[PDB]
């Protein structure tokens, strides 16, 4: 089953970069201070009624607005999720959220890390997950995709101190963006098989007569944007695996194409921006080779699969374990490789039931710092800080002062670049290991061995990293794990929006400079190769101790 | 030259052990091993006391090959700061003498006294002869003589000094040993540019380059990385099994933290501002030097800077009815007596290229007619028609008052020279015009090589003229530069400096007289020379003591053989850690996880075997970089895409495969001695 | 600065037109296009609910085609509590889960061949699975046949009528609907 | 009480510490 899947990656591949260069064309129009085709009229009418127009802020303001949208967007979900019971839509009869609960779900709703330790049939209602839950779905992409357009500015912007418009950007993100293919994914979903209503749980009285109760709700709605924005985070326990949520291998295809729509769509809008394309195939071979061998090495894991299955009495040693029948092996592994490194966090396999060395891969990768067509807006900047770091590297290669599209790299962005990098491995680093001091963290396993300890670096790992995507076997619904992850998720996302926001303001006023025939040329092989093992090299320095006594320990058991 | 010598090698590996105390923590990759060290010291030695259980004997040897390491670090650096200080004080001090001759006449018949040159100061005229010292720098406005200065520049060579005009400039250290001179003291003894320099390498603390400040940040980001990826190491085998001992956590913190290069930035730095004083280049500070190897313009002068000379005869052209042989003869009996430079070049061209070379001087019956300005012709009367040669005009006014009219021929050929670049020079026997020698500037100094040099690294030599633009292209092309200047204003200087920094490039000039000094003063690498002006000099950035033009491709190099020393070093510390993971990490774990037992591919011993080995290669590994930190990294004019290449396939892949090697011949070595 | 005006006004704004707007015109398009899919895809006679197409049901009758094992809170196949077996592929555990299912399914299949497939050992991914790969449905043919009296080339015709293949082959797997099969099969037995 | 951890994290914080304020300075 090598070949089919080879070409599943391949039609995957192909289907992603069609579906993405338009998208990307449209995203570097809207970085641009150019509106979009056809909507200028509602958009000035839309501008005044809002009294957003004439700023023209700098990345202090900028910083300001989006984190302020985002302390407000968690005031109202938690203030939502802890008195749910009041609210409308309870057919249920739902209770109000415990404070631990609600403040880890409030925080992982607004940090685009998407973090669920609850189960959705049976903790909230369905006004909580249709207008909390999406809107905070709908507003942590935009926050990300708001962030990268402020650093497509810096980088495109010649010597002025303004990025731009932070409530303007997120407007035109989230009304046409988002939303408008956020339907069409929607439909798609309840053209094949997935629901959207508002019925009372209905109640089944199936073929063996034992009762049986199927929670409804609005799911597709949520579940298009969950993809698109690379949110994750289920309607229901099972993420993308519930026959609700991901009824059809098109509908899962489609989903893994709404995950890796928007960071290459961004990759190619930085391309078309800065000027020449091939500065942004250049991110995408990064990405794409990344992403290859790892899905490569994540499928035949998992074809080789449990050994003692033979041994038990079975007929085939593939991993079935915690993966669903619609969807091979191959097409699992391929969804986690996909969820895990573009920091998606939504599963149609339990990760927890994987082979040791196919389920390293994905948490490597969200050791590594999610770059490989990582977040939403949230990947292309911390790929752009690596990108920094090779270039630094590269300038003292040659001999030169550091450079990246003619704009020079000195102490103001390396400070910030640095602490941007170890903002992430501190807080895994540190999790991990206040998780495994305390008893309340200790006896949270499900797994003996090492796999225990894999599931908590894969848990706060993901916290860390604003994944979301669990070994869902950790019982993390303690007060201290709800805190702790909640913590985590909160540092892990803004103090990386931070320092690549003041990197951005750093950067843009610095005038560009020609290619003068002498210049490292960041497009081609050469740099690609460069970066690439930039990034695996730095994501495997400073966690191989720390994987070894998890996955490699248990592959090696 | 300096190769490593034990008469000073020794002497600062004494100086080595005054660095541990507080002179670490300013180096704080360094502070951190030398604190891991002072930890695992105190483990061993509450261990061997009976406090703590298990090998003492092995936390003792972690705890001495840490010390090493970092007395190793602190050796690079006091063997840097060992010859940087030996060129320095080998430059300074070759003659101290209080001689004043204080007095207040410039002439000849002044008097003399004993006051020391730390008081003779703020511009006095001092009167030095033959075999005396010149006690300070200054102008020579009155003498001229033949000064040695291999005291100071280093050079074997006599020099003439010509006072007044173009040499017009004297050093403190030199020796006059043909006539008299006059030494004016300028500026104060102490803030020359050997002051500068000496106060900069011995003494006073010198600044980092914000290069080196960038790459310290990077460093420190990545020993806060590797130290929380080896400490809540312990917590991550307390539920795995047994806990793993604390100096095995150093001993892989160590082995992991960059010090490969953080021991080696003040090596690499101090060796790079040691090549700079060796090249007879004074800088006073890296950042300029670190600048200098970034910038991708040249801006360089012609009068002295090129064209070594002035115009001089390179062609003949005889236009009609004249053959070049006699043409020839006929301007060799006319600058027979002509005792200038274009003359001498007149006389040696014509003897090359018609063999005459034997002259009959007694039988001319000529009386030799020497230079005249009142006139400005020259020549001889060699016949009853006399011969004079001169400037073009004063030519046609005595041929016209002789009786004869301007030639055609003659007027197309002086117009041909004119628009080709040279100077016309025009010889006329008696009321018949002969030819026209054509003579451009000759630069004679071999730059053309040092510019195709330019050309391959890729920087733009822009060349600078004071004449009209066609004798500037016509010289541009033999000199070969891509780009030429004319009309040379120091306002028009100025806008074509300011039109390159504000394009986004950096600049670099080499200016020596005083009337660029605003243009040294704004631009970013200003190679002042020995021989330019004092006021120049200190108001440049650098010094030139050889005075070559052709310097700054040698402080290019430098400068960026110290950023490519660093980036390379830097790339082999971190590519250098997988074989410390490959050595340590199933030799950590062995006693708690005997399942990744399989993780040692090369094979090893034991445990405390592959641990040792691995920290004995980290402590040797900075005495075998030591000759590449001092020496810097082969430099090859290359593109841009090409010397990353080989810069990665070397020092990356040796970072990859490199340590490999070490590690199993130390642990083969440790095994052979029975020590496991 | 001082933008709470804009802020409140941005955030109230996205709130509606992504909470009360974007869910409310995606129900009412989903309702008023697909309104079978929409409604959870159920299967309904005699004014009764027999479960949906796409959930699937704990079948422990000896003349029915088995599902997956379930790995669900309270009971097997239980929607209220989703999620299969977080349990590790180095789990002793879970090899004695394996153990006994793949004993009790060679006990309940003797005509079968000793050759059990993954998939009726193995636990879901969601807790509840409806499909099962027709090359795992033909292992409990001669069982089924057996039990009702029916014929192999009968119940060939019925599984490959109630096999739903993907538009591309190596995008997903070739799979049944047990439940449709198992209503399907009971109304032809009756 | 809980010495050999309460030492060893109190250190490695403040390793950390003196880090990344070597981070922030231009020392
Ligand atoms: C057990 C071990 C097994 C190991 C197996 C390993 C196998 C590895 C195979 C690797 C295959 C090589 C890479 C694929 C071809 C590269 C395509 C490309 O360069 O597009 C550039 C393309 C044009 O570049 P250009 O030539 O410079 O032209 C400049 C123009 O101005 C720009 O003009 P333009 O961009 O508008 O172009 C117009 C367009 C025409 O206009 C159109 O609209 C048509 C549709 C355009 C689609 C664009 C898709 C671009 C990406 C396609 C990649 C598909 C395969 C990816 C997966 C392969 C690996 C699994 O023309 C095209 O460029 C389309 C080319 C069609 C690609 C053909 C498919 C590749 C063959 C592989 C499948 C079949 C193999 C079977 C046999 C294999 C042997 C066993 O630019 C883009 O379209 C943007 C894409 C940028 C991202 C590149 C994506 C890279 C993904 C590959 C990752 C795999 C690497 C890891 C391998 C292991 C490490 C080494
Ligand atoms: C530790 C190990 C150190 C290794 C050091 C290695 C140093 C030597 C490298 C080997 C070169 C040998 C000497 C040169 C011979 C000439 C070779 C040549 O033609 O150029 C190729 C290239 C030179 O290109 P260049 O210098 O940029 O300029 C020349 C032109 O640009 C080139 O021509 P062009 O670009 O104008 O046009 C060619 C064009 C079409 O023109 C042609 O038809 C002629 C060329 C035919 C090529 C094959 C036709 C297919 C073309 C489609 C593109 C697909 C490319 C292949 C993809 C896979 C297919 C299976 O095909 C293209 O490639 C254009 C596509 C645009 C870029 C796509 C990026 C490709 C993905 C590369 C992934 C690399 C992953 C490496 C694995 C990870 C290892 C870390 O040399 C290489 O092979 C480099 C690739 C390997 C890089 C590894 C080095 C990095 C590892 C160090 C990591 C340690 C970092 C430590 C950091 C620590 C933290 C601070
Ligand atoms: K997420
Ligand atoms: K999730
Ligand atoms: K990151
Ligand atoms: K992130
Ligand atoms: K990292
Ligand atoms: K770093
Ligand atoms: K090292």
């Amino acid at each position: 089953m090598a070949a089919q899947g080879f070409l599943l990656i391949a039609t995957f591949l192909l289907v992603l970069m069609v579906l993405a260069r338009p998208l990307g064309s449209g995203l570097a129009r809207l970085i641009n201070d150019i509106p979009l085709p056809g909507t200028t009229g509602v958009e000035r009418v839309l501008f005044r009624a809002l009294g957003v127009s004439d700023r023209e802020m700098n990345w202090k303001q900028y910083l300001c607005a989006i984190l302020g949208l985002n302390m407000l967007g968690l005031a109202v979900l938690f203030f939502m999720l802890l008195g749910q019971h009041y609210l409308p839509l309870n057919p249920q009869q739902l209770p109000g959220l415990s404070w631990d609960l609600a403040l880890n779900t409030a925080v992982s709703f607004v940090t685009n890390t998407n973090w669920q330790s609850y189960s959705g049939e049976t903790t909230l209602s369905y006004f909580s997950q249709m207008a909390g839950l999406t809107v905070q779905n709908f507003l942590s992409a935009a926050s990300g995709i708001a962030v990268i357009f402020a650093l497509i500015r810096a980088f495109t912007r010649q010597s002025m101190s303004t990025l731009g418009n932070a409530w303007v950007d997120l407007l035109r993100i989230t009304l046409w963006v988002l939303v408008p293919v956020a339907l069409l994914i929607a439909l798609f979903f309840i053209q094949q098989g997935a629901l959207q209503n508002f019925l009372p749980y209905q109640a089944v009285n199936t073929v063996e007569g034992a009762q049986q109760l199927l929670p409804m709700g609005p799911v597709a709605s949520q579940e298009a944007i969950k993809m698109l924005g690379t949110n994750g985070g289920g309607f229901f326990n099972a993420n993308s695996s519930h026959p609700f949520e991901n009824p059809t291998a098109l509908t899962n295809f489609v989903q893994m194409l709404a995950i890796f729509l928007i960071p290459t769509a961004l990759c190619f809008a930085f391309g078309e921006v800065m000027g020449d394309r091939r500065q942004g195939r250049m991110l995408l071979w990064a990405m794409s080779v990344i992403f290859v061998i790892c899905v490569g090495v994540v499928m035949w894991a998992e074809v080789q699969g449990n050994p003692h299955l033979l041994a038990l009495g079975t007929d085939s040693s593939i991993n079935m374990e915690g993966k669903e029948s619609r969807f091979g092996v191959l097409v699992s592994s391929l969804f986690a490789v996909v969820t895990t490194a573009a920091s998606c966090g939504a599963v149609i396999a339990m990760h927890d039931s994987f082979t040791a060395l196919g389920g390293m891969v994905p948490m490597w990768l969200m050791q590594i710092g999610e770059v490989v067509f990582g977040g939403v807006g949230s990947g292309l900047y911390g790929m752009m800080l690596f990108v920094l770091l090779a270039v630094f590297i590269a300038g003292l290669m040659i001999g030169r002062t550091p450079e990246y599209l003619g704009k020079k790299i000195d102490v103001r962005e390396m400070k910030l670049t640095a602490l941007a990098i170890l903002v992430t491995p501190t807080l895994v680093l540190m999790g991990a290991a206040l998780a495994m001091m305390t008893d309340a963290g200790r006896s949270a396993m499900l797994n003996p061995g090492p796999h225990g300890f894999s599931e908590v670096l894969y848990a706060v790992s993901s916290a860390a990293n604003n994944n979301g995507s669990a070994f869902a076997g950790l019982s993390a619904n303690s007060p201290f794990w709800n805190c702790l992850l909640a913590f985590c998720m909160f540092v892990g996302r803004f103090g990386v929006i931070i320092p690549v926001m003041a990197i951005a303001g750093s950067l843009v006023s610095k005038k560009s400079q020609a290619a003068s025939s002498g210049t490292l040329p960041t497009h081609g092989p050469l740099f690609v190769g460069l970066l690439i093992g930039t990034v695996l090299l730095v994501g495997a320095l400073t966690f191989i101790p720390a994987l070894a006594l998890g996955p490699v320990a248990e592959y090696l058991s | 030259a300096l190769f490593e010598p034990t008469l000073v090698v020794q002497a600062l590996k004494e100086a080595v052990k005054k660095l541990n105390p507080q002179a670490q923590w300013r180096n704080p990759v360094m502070f951190i091993v030398w604190i891991g060290s002072l930890l695992t010291t105190c483990i061993s030695i509450a261990m061997a006391s009976g406090a703590m259980p298990g090998n003492a004997l092995f936390s003792a040897a972690i705890s001495g090959w840490l010390w090493i390491t970092v007395l190793f670090a602190n050796f690079a650096e006091a063997l840097a700061e060992g010859r940087s200080k030996a060129q320095a004080n080998s430059l300074k001090g070759v003659k101290k003498t209080a001689f004043a001759r204080k007095l207040r006449e410039p002439k000849y018949g002044a008097a003399a006294d004993k006051v020391p040159a730390d008081q003779l100061r703020k511009g006095d005229i001092v009167l030095v002869e033959a075999g005396d010292i010149i006690p300070c720098d200054g102008e020579v406005i009155e003498g001229g003589a033949s000064v040695d200065e291999s005291a100071i520049t280093g050079e074997s060579a006599p020099v003439i000094r010509e006072s007044g005009g173009d040499f017009a400039s004297v050093t403190g250290g030199t020796r006059i040993l043909s006539d008299w001179l006059v030494i004016e003291c300028s500026v104060n003894p102490g803030e020359t540019f050997l002051d500068r320099m000496i106060a900069m390498v011995e003494g006073a603390q010198r600044r980092k380059t914000p290069n080196e400040i960038a790459l310290t940040i990077l460093l420190i980001a990545l020993t806060i990385v590797f130290l929380l990826a080896t400490a809540t190491l312990w917590p991550f085998s307390a539920w795995g099994g047994n806990a793993v001992s604390v100096t095995v956590l150093v001993a892989l913190l160590v082995c992991l933290i960059p010090t490969t290069i953080g021991g080696l930035l003040s090596a690499i730095g101090v060796a790079g501002m040691s090549r700079m004083l060796g090249a007879n280049v004074i800088a006073t500070s890296g950042r300029a030097v670190e600048a200098a190897g970034d910038v991708d313009v040249l801006l360089l002068n012609k009068t002295g800077t090129i064209t070594l000379g002035n115009r001089q005869a390179s062609e003949f052209i005889p236009a009609q009815g004249v053959d070049e042989k006699t043409l020839a003869d006929a301007a060799q009996l006319a600058s027979l007596a002509d005792e200038t430079p274009e003359g001498r070049s007149i006389v040696i061209l014509a003897k090359q290229r018609f063999n005459l070379r034997e002259r009959d001087v007694q039988s001319l019956h000529a009386t030799f007619v020497p230079f005249t300005a009142q006139s400005r012709m020259s020549g001889i009367n060699i016949d009853n028609r006399m011969i004079r040669k001169g400037s073009v005009d004063a030519i046609r006014r005595h041929v016209e008052a002789n009786g004869g009219h301007f030639p055609t021929d003659v007027d197309q050929k002086v117009d041909q020279v004119a628009r080709q670049g040279a100077t016309p020079l025009v010889v006329v026997e008696g009321s018949r015009v002969l030819g026209v020698i054509a003579l451009k500037d000759i630069v004679k100094g071999g730059i053309k090589e040092r510019f195709a040099q330019l050309r391959k690294m890729g920087i733009k030599t822009v060349m600078i003229t004071g004449d009209n633009r066609l004798t500037a292209a016509a010289i541009a092309a033999e000199a070969g530069v891509d780009d030429f200047l004319a009309e040379a204003t120091p306002e028009a200087k100025l806008a074509l400096i300011r039109q390159y920094q504000a394009e986004g490039r950096l600049v670099a000039m080499t200016g020596d007289g005083t009337n660029d000094a605003p243009a040294l003063a704004q631009a970013d690498v200003a190679v002042a020379m020995n021989s330019g002006t004092q006021a120049a000099k200190e108001a440049g950035n650098m010094v030139d003591l050889d005075s070559n033009p052709t310097k700054l491709i040698e402080v290019v190099h430098i400068g960026k053989q110290m950023l490519m020393t660093r980036g390379s070093l830097t790339t082999f510390s971190i590519a250098n850690d997988v074989a410390k993971y490959f050595a340590i990490i199933p030799a950590a774990f062995a006693a708690t996880y005997p399942q990744l037992n399989a993780l040692n591919i090369m094979c090893l011993h034991s445990p405390d075997s592959a641990i040792l080995s691995a920290v004995i290669f980290n402590a040797l590994i900075i005495v075998f970089l030591i000759p590449l930190a001092l020496k810097g990294v082969s430099y090859k004019p290359l593109t841009a895409s090409a010397m990353l290449r080989r810069n990665l396939w070397i020092y990356g892949l040796g970072g990859l495969l490199v340590p490999f090697i070490g590690i199993k011949v130390i642990d083969l070595l440790l095994t052979v001695c029975g020590l496991v | 600065m001082s933008g709470l005006r804009p802020a409140l006004s941005t955030f109230i704004f996205l709130l509606l037109i992504t909470g009360g707007v974007y869910p409310l015109l995606t129900t009412v398009l989903g309702q008023w296009w697909f309104p079978w899919q929409a409604n959870g895809s159920l299967i309904r006679e005699g004014d009764t609910v027999r479960g949906s197409a796409l959930i699937g049901q704990n079948f422990t009758g000896n003349g029915y085609f088995h599902g997956r094992p379930s790995a669900t809170a309270e009971m097997p196949y239980n929607p209220q509590a989703s999620g299969g077996s977080n349990l590790a592929v180095s789990n002793p555990e879970l090899d004695k889960l394996i153990a006994a299912r793949v004993a009790a399914l060679r006990a309940a299949n003797p005509d079968a061949s000793a050759s059990v497939p993954v998939e009726l050992v193995t636990a879901s991914a969601s807790g509840l699975d409806n499909n099962i790969t027709p090359q795992a449905a033909a292992w409990q043919i001669p069982r089924v046949a057996k039990a009702r009296n029916l014929s192999v080339e009968q119940l060939t015709q019925l599984i490959a009528k109630y096999s739903q293949q993907p538009l591309v082959k190596y995008i997903g797997q070739p799979v049944v609907n047990i439940v449709e099969l198992n209503l399907a099969l009971d109304k032809l037995d009756e | 009480m809980s010495a050999g951890v309460i030492t060893g994290v109190l250190l490695v914080f403040l390793l950390l510490g003196y880090l990344v304020y070597a981070l922030i300075n231009a020392e």
